């Protein structure tokens, strides 16, 4: 005598989980295969007719430093992090579109602001003394009045 | 003298027997633990009778040719 | 010797072979005096926080603002978004000013 | 764990065939860019003749490219959502 | 790997707002002085398909442009500028050569790469065929260096890890080729 | 409008996306509740819940929407810092865990080489949030009720921290994801049988699910922790701790029956070859195949949560400390040094690929 | 000072336990006895208790034994590992030695050994031990790899001297003897 | 890799759980729609701590032996 | 806006006014929990994962021994302050953020160049690992050595016997 009624919320709780991958499945595999169609809005929607069949391409997992030269090395050609293409030939547009991602090199907020974590001997020199930055100032000075020679 | 604690040195059998009955948390967890280094000793014994030991991988960067430049290397020239 | 300025991948750093040469510098039997060895201890110094470099581009921003150059006329372009580094931005040939897709690679 | 070391070894070959080429084009614009330094900074300093533009290395046998640059235009500045107008990266709007 | 780093794209913008990133381009192109080369134009899925036909063909100039980084000492992307171009000629001449010889095939490869996480082991059938067509076109073979000719993973039998979810249109041309080649 | 249209859910697509992956979890949090009184009523010879809504259905959402509507008890209005806290602290816990499961290949919002890390990391915050519930409180209940947390917390802790160590040292990764694809040809409930069970006996600690409910021992403490709360504060405790049986349940069935990975090859793949690939509807049901597989495994481990309820007595907590310090640590430390060895002695030491 | 000839800069295990002199056995054994006759000694100088002579108990004699044997063999281990470093009277030892890398070389097999480490590792494994004897009262720290970084140079046994005429040992170049660095990298120059 | 959607995840999560007190908040009838006994403030009979029906000494603050501290 | 400037200045607040000894273990996970984010945001993810599976397990324990030795001193007892006061406090040193005084280190940016040389790529806890338990072997064994000590060691100053 097997129970159906007992049984009827792990159905449910089945069907719970089907919803969450065939949503995450579905649409993210297709937003991929979407936007690797092309460099504007007109071809990633429409379909052309002499088009053949849609492949598709699959979320990527366990990536590492490469994958990320990749993405970038593929958006400069294709517009999109995943793009495809196998022309042997690049655009022009493709030998003067390298991204250079300049950032500041400054310690983290919490070091230089909570009120315990920034209190300690080395930090007050560095922030109250002058002691080093004038001879570090002595470097940068050299730079230029040894230009002339 | 029916349940005595056995001696180690003079009776090794029988105090292994006592912790494997009164102790099995303390017995047990030691013999699984002392099969790691014991399969670590028998590697040699794998060298020689089951296959030897893979060929390392290239983790060492690009594999430089230990040679020098050819110089008579032409094509696709500017 | 030990292993120092270790990259992320297990090799040398960038950095690494301005200290290796730093190294073979100070010790070489050849050196009267570590005289020699001091202009690879500054380039050591300039490869992790460049310091001499970045006060060089403070001098080039103030000797522009005084001759009235203008920032973005003399300097490179750049996007502060990266959602919108646009295939029009890219230079792409069928170029479009549509965001790109980051969310999931 | 044993074929898992093959495939390892197949994956690592493989990048080591293209990391000639992948290098290559990465020289190059590194080399590019370097030469847009040089040159940036010999049009704001040309006025002062007494102003060398060299790299701030006193070891001159060895390859630094700068890793500082001066910031220009603000492309997506006027940016909405779902479209940025970009401003002309090539010359004035 | 994805540590964060400042030499390529982080991993969302919310490090790019504490880092006060700027994604700088440049306008000027290379100098006048130095010849001028068509970069390669294939993207990951491609490149990682013909990985082992770029080192069949390129090996020569590939070590040649290596051996020129190491006997650079240090001014290395300024000397070998000129060995760097015939590894982009030679590349871009593979992926010429598949395009109009092996083009079906290859790209029934890449399209699986793209379809199975880019993982070699996910696409043997795609890459048998494509072997297949580059060896008796190009006279190209894929070669893992370091192991016997017999051991090398992409030839193996009955492999222990295979692809989960099965790429249709491999499935498809594998059989097209079984009932017409090996009669 | 129109392609104003189009493109702004494209510009949503992915917040549905997230708001479809919250929707689905708490679908099964919400029916657990439901299917833990169904299963044990018929083991105790009743029926359960069955009156409201069609066959029960709405037993779940009656629960919730009848302790909205009640009445929060606090001294204060301006006092919510007090028992809201402690509850937000748990349910943010576990719902930030869930970032890293993958329902299939990639399909994790979350994906890095430290997921392993961010799971373990993230359900220890959730510990610190039951405590904060005796905030030098005068009822003496919940402050007897935080004295046994951090006993268990010191139990369990050690040993499931242990195990899934071991298990990501025999892949020699930290990715959940890549510990599930190692699990093609082996589940690892065959050479880890102990560490099932220990993992199961760990996350029955952490939940404090019987029979170590020494927490919330109704007998003990009328209700542990959580006797001073009513109305929201006492739906969000409730909400994270059956959110961490199912978190628990699905962690078992990554661990050790590989996931999503399908019960037969053959059958995978001749369901899936009735669906063109080139169609986004083979998509979906391959989402729906491969979470398939992981809801049945993760259906029959949150049917033995309430399984192991419906059968055994509870144990003192003081007992479960020596059980897990006299016991399982010496078991789960032997297995570290044993499993690298047998993996050398054969060449077979791990790689990521 | 008077130095001696540098045999070892890091000697292995086995080489240090092999080379024991009859001396040195013998003084690993009054290590071993010398615990327990010390817990005597002291009980005779000031009894623990009272006034009056008690043997201490055969607990304490058998974990004093067991101490005094691990200080009898780091005694003898540093006595042995001085000849290797040249700091005491070797020439016995060098004889031994000129022998055995001689044979070997001969044989075309590294006098050093085969080693299950790689390039870095033989490495990294000889910094961890070279000179880590000077510190063996402290905590222990034993050289138990083939590594290659002993301080010596192999054509040093290329010359014959005095008494070793009679063992007519062929050398082969450097080149040719198995699992040297002289004779690894062949293909690649960063992979042996 | 990019961790943007995990950002969202995030934010959707912490907006979530300050809905269930919200919510909760605006949909109890107000106490004078109920028995109307007043705000919870005045009621110091409901706002007290639970003693099974009888009150005890008010220890909160006395120090809790603990006997598994070493552990 | 960089909201952890508005976080680090409600914390701020807190500490000043923190009275009871429950309050101070709450300045500790409200400091521990921006420096995890904006290591997970900023500069290391690997470290911010390790400071929340370790300072976690300590923060629990560190609680217990709160309720093992509250002695009802501060609930009752006053303290004086004054908003005003804090709020100043506060104000002055918000002003004050420069850690460093290298205007040229703190202002311009800085860009590094990838390259394609690492093919074998890992993740830093690897490299880690690889070095710890190689080159730094004796660190790692000397911490053993201390932990062991510490195991020791609380057993003797704790236990009755
Ligand atoms: C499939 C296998 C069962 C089968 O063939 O048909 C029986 C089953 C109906 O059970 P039944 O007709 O009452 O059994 C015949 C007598 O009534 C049963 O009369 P009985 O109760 O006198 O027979 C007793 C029988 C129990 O009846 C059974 O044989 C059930 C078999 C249990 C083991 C497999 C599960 O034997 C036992 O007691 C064995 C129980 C001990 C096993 C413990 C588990 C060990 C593991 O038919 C179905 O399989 C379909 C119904 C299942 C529910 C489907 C919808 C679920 C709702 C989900 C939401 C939508
Ligand atoms: C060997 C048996 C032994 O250690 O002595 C028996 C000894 C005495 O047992 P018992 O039946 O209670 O003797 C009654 C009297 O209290 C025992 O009074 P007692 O004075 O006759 O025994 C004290 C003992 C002192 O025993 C020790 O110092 C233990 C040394 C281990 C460090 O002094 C000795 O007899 C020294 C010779 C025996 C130890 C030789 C250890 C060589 C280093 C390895 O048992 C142990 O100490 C067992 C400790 C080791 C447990 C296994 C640890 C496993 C570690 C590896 C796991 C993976 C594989
Ligand atoms: C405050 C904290 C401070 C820290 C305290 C912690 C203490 C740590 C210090 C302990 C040692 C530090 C080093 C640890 C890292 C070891 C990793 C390693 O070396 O792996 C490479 C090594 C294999 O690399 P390999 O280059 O191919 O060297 C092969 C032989 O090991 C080497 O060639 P072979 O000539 O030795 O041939 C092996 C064969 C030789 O047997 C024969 O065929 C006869 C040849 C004459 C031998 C007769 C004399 C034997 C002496 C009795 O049998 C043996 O001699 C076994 C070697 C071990 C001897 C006992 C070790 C003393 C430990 C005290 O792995 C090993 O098997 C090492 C030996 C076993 C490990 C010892 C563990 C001691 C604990
Ligand atoms: C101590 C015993 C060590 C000797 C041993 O049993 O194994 C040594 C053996 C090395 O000899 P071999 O097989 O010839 O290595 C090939 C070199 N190319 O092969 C090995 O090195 C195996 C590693 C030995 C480790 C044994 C377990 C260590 C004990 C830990 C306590
Ligand atoms: C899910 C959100 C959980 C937190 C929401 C509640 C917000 C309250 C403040 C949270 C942390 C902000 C900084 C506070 C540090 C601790 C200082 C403190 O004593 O707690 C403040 C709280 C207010 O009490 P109050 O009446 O205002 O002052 C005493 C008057 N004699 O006095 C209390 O004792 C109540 C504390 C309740 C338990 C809080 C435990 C700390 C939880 C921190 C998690 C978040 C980390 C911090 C993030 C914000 C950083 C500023
Ligand atoms: C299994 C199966 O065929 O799954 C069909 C499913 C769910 O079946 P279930 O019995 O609720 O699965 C619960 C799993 N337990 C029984 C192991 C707990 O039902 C449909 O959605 C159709
Ligand atoms: C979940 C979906 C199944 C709904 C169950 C149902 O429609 O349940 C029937 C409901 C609830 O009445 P009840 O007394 O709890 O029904 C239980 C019958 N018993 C006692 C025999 C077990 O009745 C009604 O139609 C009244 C309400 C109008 C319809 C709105 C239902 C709520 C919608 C919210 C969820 C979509
Ligand atoms: C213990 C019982 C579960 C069990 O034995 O589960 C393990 C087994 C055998 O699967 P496996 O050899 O681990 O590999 C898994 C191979 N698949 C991918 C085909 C499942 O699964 C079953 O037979 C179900
Ligand atoms: C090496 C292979 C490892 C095997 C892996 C499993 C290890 C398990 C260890 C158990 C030891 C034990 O039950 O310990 C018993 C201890 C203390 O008992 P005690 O006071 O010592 O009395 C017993 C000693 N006698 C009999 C020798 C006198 O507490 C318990 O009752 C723990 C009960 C745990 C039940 C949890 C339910 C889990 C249900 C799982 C459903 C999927
Ligand atoms: C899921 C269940 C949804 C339906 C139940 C909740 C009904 C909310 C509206 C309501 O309560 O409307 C009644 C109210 C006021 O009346 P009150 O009794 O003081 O409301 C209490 C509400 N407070 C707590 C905000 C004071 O009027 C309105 O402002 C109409 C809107």
């Amino acid at each position: 005598m097997i129970p159906f009624e007992a049984l009827i919320p792990y159905a449910i709780m089945f069907a719970g989980f089907c919803l969450g991958g065939g949503v995450m499945n579905s649409a993210i595999t297709a937003d991929i295969t979407k936007r690797a169609r092309g460099p504007n809005q007109e071809i990633k929607r429409n379909v052309g007719e002499d088009e053949g069949p849609r492949n598709y391409t699959k979320p990527r997992y366990n990536t590492d430093q490469w994958d990320k030269y990749f993405a970038v090395r593929d958006l400069r050609l294709t517009g999109s992090l995943r793009g495809q293409s196998d022309n042997a030939v690049a655009e022009e547009s493709f030998k003067t579109n390298s991204i250079q991602p300049y950032s500041n090199t400054r310690r983290p907020w919490v070091l230089r602001r909570h009120i315990i974590m920034k209190n300690s001997p080395t930090k007050w020199a560095r922030k109250y003394s002058s002691r080093r930055d004038e001879r570090e100032q002595e470097i940068k000075d050299d730079y230029i009045r040894g230009m002339g020679e | 003298a029916i349940g005595d604690y056995p001696v180690y040195y003079k009776q090794p059998i029988r105090w292994l027997s006592y912790h494997a009955h009164t102790r099995p948390h303390v017995f047990y967890a030691i013999a699984v633990a002392a099969l790691g280094p014991v399969f670590m000793m028998a590697t040699p014994l794998r060298r020689k009778f089951l296959y030897d030991d893979h060929e390392p991988l290239p983790a060492n960067g690009y594999p430089l040719p230990n040679r020098s430049r050819d110089k008579t290397l032409t094509g696709y020239d500017d | 010797a030990p292993l120092q300025q270790v990259g992320r991948h297990g090799g040398p750093n960038k950095c690494f072979g301005e200290f290796q040469r730093v190294v073979e510098c100070m010790t070489n039997a050849k050196h009267d005096s570590y005289e020699p060895c001091n202009n690879l201890k500054n380039d050591y110094l300039e490869c992790r926080k460049h310091k001499v470099e970045r006060y060089k581009a403070f001098l080039m921003q103030k000797h522009a603002e005084e001759l009235g150059k203008d920032p973005e006329e003399i300097g490179a372009p750049f996007v502060r978004k990266r959602r919108f580094l646009t295939s029009k931005t890219l230079g792409l040939v069928d170029g479009d000013d549509y965001e790109i897709g980051v969310e999931k690679i | 764990n044993r074929e898992k070391i093959e495939l390892k070894r197949e994956k690592l070959w493989a990048r080591a065939h293209l990391m000639p080429l992948l290098q290559a084009e990465q020289d190059r614009n590194v080399v590019r860019r370097t030469f847009a330094y040089y040159k940036r900074e010999g049009e704001i300093m040309k006025d002062v003749p007494w102003w060398e533009v060299k790299s701030t290395y006193s070891n001159k046998d060895i390859f630094h490219p700068p890793q500082t640059v001066l910031f220009g235009k603000h492309i997506d500045r006027d940016s909405g959502l779902m479209y940025a107008n970009s401003r002309n990266r090539f010359g004035p709007d | 790997s994805s540590t964060h780093t400042n030499d390529s794209l982080n991993s969302s913008n919310y490090v790019d707002k504490l880092k006060d990133t700027h994604f700088v381009f440049e306008n000027d192109k290379l100098p006048s002085e130095i010849p001028d080369v068509e970069e390669v134009g294939a993207t990951t899925a491609p490149l990682l398909s013909a990985a082992y036909f770029i080192g069949a063909k390129c090996q020569d100039y590939n070590d040649d442009f290596m051996l020129c980084q190491k006997e650079a000492k240090g001014n290395g992307p300024i000397d070998c500028l000129k060995e760097g171009r015939r590894v982009t000629r030679c590349a871009s001449g593979v992926l010429k050569d598949l395009n109009t010889h092996c083009s079906d095939e290859f790209r029934l490869h890449w399209q699986c790469l793209s379809f199975s996480n880019l993982e070699y082991k996910n696409c043997r059938k795609a890459e048998s065929l494509l072997n297949k067509c580059v060896f008796e076109k190009m006279n190209l073979v894929k070669k893992i260096p370091g192991i016997p000719e017999d051991r090398q993973i992409h030839l193996k039998q009955n492999p222990v890890l295979k692809p989960v979810a099965l790429h249709q249109d491999s499935e498809v041309a594998f059989k097209k080729a079984q009932n017409e080649n090996s009669i | 409008m129109l392609n104003n249209l189009f493109d702004f859910i494209e510009y949503i697509e992915y917040w549905l996306i997230i708001v479809a992956f919250v929707a689905s979890v708490l679908i099964v949090v919400a029916y657990l509740t439901v299917a833990e009184r169904k299963t044990m009523g018929y083991m105790q010879r009743r029926l359960g819940p069955n009156a409201v809504g069609y066959y029960g259905v709405l037993m779940a959402v009656a629960d919730a929407l009848k302790l909205l509507s009640k009445e929060i008890v606090l001294p204060h209005n301006g006092d919510i810092i007090y028992v809201m806290s402690g509850p937000l602290i748990s349910l943010f816990s576990v719902l930030l865990s869930w970032a890293v499961i993958p329902f299939g290949p990639g399909l994790s919002l979350l994906d890095s080489e430290y997921s392993i890390i961010y799971l373990l990391a993230s359900g220890s915050i959730g510990v610190f949030g039951t405590v904060i519930v005796g905030w030098m409180s005068n009822s003496k209940y919940t402050v007897l009720a935080t004295v046994r947390t951090t006993a268990q917390l010191i139990s369990y802790e050690l040993v499931l921290t242990t195990v899934v160590f071991i298990i990501a040292l025999i892949v020699s990764s930290l990715n959940i994801n890549v510990i599930i694809e190692s699990q093609y040809n082996i589940w690892y409930i065959i050479p880890f049988f102990p560490l099932c069970l220990i993992f199961f006996i760990s996350a029955l600690a952490e939940t404090a699910r019987p029979p170590f409910d020494n927490v919330e021992a109704e007998s003990e403490l009328v209700s542990g922790h959580m006797t001073e709360l009513s109305a929201s504060p006492f739906v969000i405790f409730f909400l994270s701790e059956y959110c961490s049986m199912v978190l628990m349940s699905t962690l078992t069935a990554i661990f050790f029956f590989g996931g999503y990975l399908p019960f037969s090859n053959t059958i995978h793949h001749l369901i899936l070859n009735l669906f063109d690939q080139h169609s986004i509807y083979y998509f979906i049901i391959e989402g729906i195949l491969l979470s398939g597989y992981l809801a049945i495994k993760a259906n029959f481990f949150m049917f033995s949560f309430v399984w192991i309820r419906a059968a055994a007595p509870r144990l003192r907590y003081d007992l479960l400390i020596l059980f897990c310090w006299y016991v399982l640590l010496p078991i789960v430390f032997a297995i570290v040094v044993f499993a690298p060895g047998i993996l050398y002695c054969f060449d077979a030491l791990p790689v990521i690929i | 000072m008077e130095t001696y000839e540098l045999i070892d800069s890091d000697p292995k295990f086995s080489r240090v336990v092999r080379y024991f002199r009859p001396s040195d056995y013998l003084t690993w054994a009054l290590g071993t006895i010398g615990a327990p006759g010390l817990m005597v000694l002291f009980e005779k100088i000031e009894p623990a208790k009272g006034n009056t002579f008690k043997m201490p108990p055969p607990s304490i004699m058998r974990i004093a034994t067991t101490i005094g044997f691990f200080g009898g063999f780091y005694y003898a281990y540093t006595s042995s590992t001085k000849r290797f470093w040249g700091y005491s009277e070797n020439a016995k030892e060098v004889a031994k030695d000129r022998y055995e890398v001689k044979k070997a070389l001969s044989e075309k097999k590294s006098p050093y050994g085969s080693s299950l480490l790689n390039p870095y590792q033989q490495d990294m494994s000889a910094r961890n031990s070279t000179n880590s004897q000077l510190l063996l009262a402290i905590f222990p720290w034993f050289n138990v790899a083939n590594h290659q970084s002993h301080g010596i140079d192999l054509r040093k046994y290329y010359e014959v001297r005095d008494g070793e005429e009679n063992w007519n040992f062929t050398l082969p170049p450097l080149d040719q003897v198995k699992d040297l660095d002289v004779a690894q990298y062949k293909e690649y120059s960063n992979y042996p | 890799m990019l961790q943007d959607l995990f950002n969202n995840y995030v934010i959707l999560v912490g907006i979530l759980g300050l809905i269930f007190l919200g919510v909760n908040y605006f949909i109890v009838e107000s106490p004078r729609m109920d028995e109307n006994n007043g705000n919870i403030s005045d009621y110091i009979e409901k706002s007290g701590p639970f003693e099974c029906g009888f009150s005890s000494f008010e220890q909160s603050h006395n120090p809790i032996p603990i006997a598994f501290i070493l552990v | 806006m960089n909201l952890e400037i508005l976080d680090l200045s409600i914390l701020g607040f807190y500490s000043l006014i923190s009275s009871n000894s429950f309050e101070s273990i709450a300045i500790l996970v409200a400091t521990i929990m921006p420096v995890i984010t904006e290591l997970w945001y900023n500069y290391s993810q690997l470290f911010a994962l390790l400071y929340t599976l370790i300072y976690v397990g300590a923060v629990v324990i560190l609680f217990v021994f709160i309720l093992s030795v509250i002695n009802e001193k501060e609930e009752y007892e006053y303290e004086y302050s004054g908003l005003f006061i804090l709020i100043l406090v506060l104000l002055l040193d918000d002003l004050d953020d420069n850690e460093s005084n290298d205007n040229d280190y703190n202002n311009v940016y800085i860009t590094d160049y990838a390259d394609w040389f690492n093919n074998y790529n890992e993740s830093d806890l690897s490299v880690i690992g690889n070095l710890l338990f190689t080159e730094y072997a004796l660190l790692l064994l000397i911490i053993s050595f201390i932990l062991l000590m510490s195991i020791i060691g609380l057993i003797l100053i704790v236990k009755k016997d």
